[PDB]
């Protein structure tokens, strides 16, 4: 099986934020399956393989666009199929990170609830 | 390859900008 953690980063504050501020940190490990398959799961998911999404705040109902950093973007093992449906990939036993996409965003201080969706792929 | 449907799992976390 996998063990899934998503760890918020601490220390974040609102206003203009870095371009591709790190917000959280998805960690997989497993002890049997070599890959896994990720998606984002929210009310607006804004790309084909579902990494990059938008999420609006508890208090105030803002939305930030969210997803995978363009590193970790690039250190996909490959884009699979999962009956018509793109699932990007990532070695087990690794850490990707979530970022806040595209240019400065400026946040409103809020929280920000992220769902992921993660599968056991074997290459 | 293939997708093993049993592993599938959904996390979700908070994430808190704050003042």
């Amino acid at each position: 099986d996998l063990t899934v953690s998503l760890i918020p980063v601490s220390g974040l504050k609102a206003g203009k934020n870095a371009p591709s501020a790190k917000i959280a940190k998805l960690v997989v490990n497993s002890t049997t399956l070599k890959e896994f398959g990720v998606r984002g799961i929210s009310n607006n998911v804004v790309d084909s393989t579902g990494t990059a999404w938008r999420v609006a705040g508890k208090n105030t109902g803002k939305e930030i666009g969210v997803g995978l950093s363009s590193d970790s973007l690039r250190r996909s093992d490959s884009t699979e199929k999962w009956n018509g449906v793109n699932w990007m990939t990532f070695n087990s036993n690794d850490t990707l990170d979530i970022v806040l996409t595209g240019p400065a965003q400026n946040v409103t201080a809020d929280t920000y609830p992220i769902t992921l969706d993660v599968v056991g792929y074997q290459p | 390859g293939s997708f093993l449907p049993n592993s599938e799992q959904q996390k979700s976390a908070d994430i808190v900008f704050s003042s």
